[PDB]
């Protein structure tokens, strides 16, 4: 058991949910129809894919996901798709007028109608489950659903299933991609009234995603498929440890233990190597000491920010394929020694490792070549507040002449709602000041 | 004069694996519970460890537990795994999450009755029970938490038995989380009051013997096991062995506890040796004796020149001169008096047994009890306060119910524990 329920919110979270589900299934063997050969446990079993897959008495392997958005348009395309037969149709869930960009619409206005539908699906599911431990939350910051529907969703799973473990996936935006000019104000208003109700949520900033395609993988303007892809490989290494068994496997709650000091302070960051062409790979291994020397080069961030100006708290190797405890050691002594890494003065130096031995899997079609050893790094840096700082100074242009706020108010918001979490934000900010300061 | 054994939590179990794997061999016991042995002296006290089963079997007097089922499969899937009472598996679903406080106040409280129901089966079978010996780490959330929970409940109903426990202590070098020194202090403060003699298996010094010493590269938990199996197998010598001696848990405790808190034992080893690979010149009396002895085979990351030696208990395993075991006994006492207290006199007791372990014709084990244990606690001491001073980690324990002022108690009590040994090292 310890079943994982994965949750994918607008038009970025169902999207890369596609990506990510579909990278799983290669992962593991299973079809598009849902039928896993190598499984002989038909219709159960405890086996570690089955945190992500139930399995019914025909031997269909079901994603626990479901599928939400406030318009229809993405998740049609997931109905009548290449793995359509995978899910459930009950696990796709769509209204008909989106959130218009607004997060009170996603909140408020069109998320209430439906927010009941939703957690009545998530409650099949998790009735399914023997030791439910918690749920994976996929959107973005800057759509209306992503922003606001999530936010009223993950209220509403605190109240239904208490402290159950809730982490997130969450797309920051970048203007080479964002489709609204109202995305800061979503940001702001979605992290501050989740902030509570997540233990431990993955930025992907993506313009760093956007940058990652362009420099590495020779792709002239990525599309969202070209960032997904990506990104459902970092997705994938962060859960790799719980759906694939090992010896030297860590389980995620292990990680979190060391990457969450005090509740606020739970946004790590992910770094992720090697993102190689195929034409680049060719005659050309990457060993462990260069894939892990990467993870320490700031144009591999899922976040944009510079570790070398900050503090860290926590630092967290996740490898996958062919690699031993002795290469990884070796690699990081001689990190240690050239490298800029300097802890905060109240928490512990060492790395903590994990490795699963299955290695990376690639979508037929992509751009990553197919390597023999990958590793994502989670650190704890107070460099991912540069991030907020970023937002949060976009938000302050904007707010301070009021531009556009009588859309969110139209819709039933105060501006009490925005200095609310405007002020959280800035408080948020200097949490993260204090932790980097020496103790006394 | 029967002991209840007790391994909770992952690494409990695992270095309880091994133990009874170890000491089975010893005294012929295979997988299935037969003996096929060659001498004697291995049934004459096989009860104090062993209940016999119809069909002359014999069933170790071990109680497995975990609130996670993983380690404890793999128990049962290894080598020694069939020869458990498979009624004495006692584990629940949701593991500890390296957390004592879910261990010893939320998720641990929900098993620990069964687990006394199980202890007290075994003990109304038991002729005259001597006490208690646990196997657990103090890092982790279930053998630290739980355990300690357990031990509380174990002194409560049996107030008159002896409790023992092997007690592994958490290092940086070999660390799965960072809150190891919390769930370790926290778990000092309950072995300080509740048990009569724990066995201090210091990761630090596994590590440093496994990679200075036997020139292992990368070690694991299963080269730092094997020091532990053979520390377990000869500090239990003189329970399982008919000598001169006939030891018992409470004979030990009293001989070698001049205060009720200094309860707290440096274990040794010599030859010390890698899994696998075996050396074919046996050691001479007087090698063992100086290895024994040496810092670098401590099991407890401690000079011993930096503090003093209260009690000492040793035992000889192998055919070798009696005479000149005494002899050399009596050589390192006489040349190095100023490390044993003159307040108490011939506080070095040595045994003999002709049984070796598995693959030595010779070895020594040491039992110290030293001031220089202080060292431990202190280090323990600097990584809780570090962490301490500014709240960090806590949430994960104030989500469980616990209060700050619980955590202050504890760093409080060791920090006196540390005094007191300080105390004795200057007179
Ligand atoms: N990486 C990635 N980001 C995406 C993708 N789709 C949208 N985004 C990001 O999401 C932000 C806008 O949020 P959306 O998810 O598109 O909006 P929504 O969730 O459908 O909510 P509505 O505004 O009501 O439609 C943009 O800034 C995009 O950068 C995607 O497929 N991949
Ligand atoms: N020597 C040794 N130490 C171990 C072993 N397994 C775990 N540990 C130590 O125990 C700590 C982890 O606690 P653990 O027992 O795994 O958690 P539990 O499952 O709740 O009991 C770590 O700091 C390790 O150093 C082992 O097999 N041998
Ligand atoms: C300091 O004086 C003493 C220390 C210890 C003991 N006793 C009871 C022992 N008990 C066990 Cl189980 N093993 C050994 C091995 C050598 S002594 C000993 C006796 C006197
Ligand atoms: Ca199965
Ligand atoms: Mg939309
Ligand atoms: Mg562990």
């Amino acid at each position: 058991m310890r079943e994982c329920i994965s949750i994918h919110v607008g038009q970025a979270g169902v999207q890369i949910g596609n990506a990510c589900w579909e990278l799983y299934c290669l992962e593991h063997g299973i079809q598009p129809d849902g039928q896993m050969p190598s499984d002989k446990t038909i219709g159960g079993g405890d086996d570690s894919f089955n945190t992500f897959f139930s399995e019914t008495g025909a031997g269909k392997h079901v994603p626990r996901a479901v599928f939400v958005d406030l318009e229809p348009t993405v998740i049609d395309e997931v109905r009548t798709g290449t793995y359509r037969q995978l899910f459930h149709p009950e696990q796709l869930i769509t209204g008909k007028e989106d959130a218009a960009n607004n997060y009170a619409r996603g909140h408020y206005t069109i998320g209430k109608e439906i927010i009941d539908l939703v957690l009545d699906r998530i409650r099949k599911l998790a009735d399914q489950c023997t030791g439910l431990q918690g749920f994976l939350v996929f959107h973005s910051f800057g759509g209306g659903t992503g922003s606001g529907f999530t936010s009223l969703l993950m209220e509403r799973l605190s109240v239904d299933y208490g402290k159950k473990s809730k982490l997130e996936f969450s797309i920051y935006p970048a203007p080479q991609v964002s489709t609204a000019v109202v995305e800061p104000y979503n940001s702001i208003l979605t992290t501050h009234t989740t902030l509570e109700h997540s233990d431990c949520a993955f930025m992907v900033d993506n313009e760093a995603i956007y940058d990652i395609c362009r420099r590495n993988l020779d792709i002239e303007r990525p599309t969202y498929t070209n960032l997904n892809r990506l990104i459902s490989q970092i997705v994938s290494s962060i859960t790799a440890s719980l759906r694939f068994d090992g010896a030297l496997n860590v389980d995620l709650t292990e990680f979190q233990t060391n990457l969450v000091p005090y509740p606020r302070i739970h946004f790590p960051l992910a770094t992720y190597a090697p993102v190689i062409s195929a034409e680049k790979a060719y005659h050309e291994q990457l060993s462990v000491a260069e894939i892990t020397n990467a993870c320490f080069e700031p144009a591999n961030q899922m976040v944009k920010c510079d570790p070398r100006h900050g503090k860290y708290m926590a630092c967290c190797l996740l490898y996958r394929g062919d690699v031993v405890p002795k290469d990884v050691n070796a690699a990081i002594a001689t990190i240690k020694t050239k490298r800029s890494i300097q802890f905060v003065d109240w928490c512990p130096t060492g790395f903590k490792v994990g490795i699963n031995y299955q290695p990376p899997t690639v979508v037929p079609g992509g751009d990553l070549a197919k390597v023999q050893r990958a590793v994502c790094m989670l650190s704890n840096t107070t460099a991912i507040a540069e991030a907020w700082a970023r937002l949060d100074h976009k938000f302050d242009l904007m707010y301070a002449k009021r531009a556009f706020v009588h859309w969110y108010v139209g819709e039933g918001m105060e501006e009490g709602e925005f200095s609310e979490a405007r002020e959280d934000m800035a408080a948020l900010e200097k949490d993260y000041e204090e932790v980097g300061v020496d103790s006394v | 004069r029967e002991i209840v054994h007790i391994q909770a939590g992952q690494c409990g179990n695992q270095i309880g694996a091994k133990f009874w794997e170890v000491i089975s061999d010893e005294h012929g016991i295979d997988p299935t519970g037969s003996y096929h042995g060659d001498s004697d002296l291995q049934l004459e006290r096989i009860n104090v460890y062993y209940n016999e089963a119809t069909g002359n079997k014999y069933v170790p007097r071990a109680i497995l537990v975990d609130l996670e089922p993983g380690t404890m499969d793999s128990v049962r899937s290894g080598p020694f795994g069939q020869i458990f009472r498979p009624d004495n598996f006692v584990f629940g679903q949701s593991g500890a999450g390296n957390n004592w406080a879910k261990g010893h106040y939320t998720e641990g409280a929900e098993l620990v009755d069964s687990v006394l129901d199980v202890v007290r089966k075994e003990s109304e079978s038991c002729d005259c029970l001597q006490g208690f010996q646990l196997t657990h780490s103090l890092g982790g959330g279930t053998g630290s938490g739980m355990g300690t929970l357990l031990i509380s409940k174990i002194r409560e109903e049996y107030p008159d038995r002896i409790m023992n426990t092997f007690s592994v202590m958490p290092s940086p070098k070999v660390s799965d989380t960072v809150v190891e020194p919390y769930n370790a202090t926290l778990s000092v403060h309950q072995l300080v009051e509740n048990t009569d003699e724990t066995y201090c298996i210091d990761n630090e010094a596994l590590y440093d013997i496994c990679f200075r010493t036997l020139k292992l590269t990368t070690p694991t938990y299963g080269d730092l096991n094997h020091l532990v199996s053979a520390t377990m197998s000869g500090v239990t010598t003189c329970l399982r062995f008919p000598g001169q001696l006939n030891a018992d848990l409470r004979k030990l405790a009293v001989n070698m506890v001049p205060f009720p808190r200094l309860h707290f034992f440096m274990p040794g080893f010599a030859p010390l040796t890698s899994r696998g690979s075996q050396q074919y010149r046996a050691l001479t009396v007087p090698e063992l004796t100086q290895q024994m002895f040496d810092s670098k085979n401590m099991m407890a990351a401690c000079d011993p020149r930096h503090g003093r030696y209260l009690t000492v208990a040793a035992i000889f395993r192998g055919r070798m001169s009696m005479k000149e075991v005494d002899e050399q006994m009596l050589n390192v006492q006489n040349k190095n008096s100023s490390y044993f207290v003159e307040w108490i006199p011939n506080n070095v007791k040595t045994a003999v047994c002709d049984i070796p372990p598995r693959g030595l014709k010779m070895s020594a084990t040491f039992i110290g009890n030293s001031t220089a244990i202080q060292e431990l606690f202190k280090r323990i001491s600097e990584q809780f306060t570090a962490m301490f001073r500014r709240k960090a980690f806590l949430h994960w324990y104030t989500g469980e119910g616990m209060d700050e002022m619980e955590f202050t108690e504890a760093e409080s009590n060791m920090n006196d524990l540390v005094s007191e040994y300080q105390q004795y090292q200057d007179a």
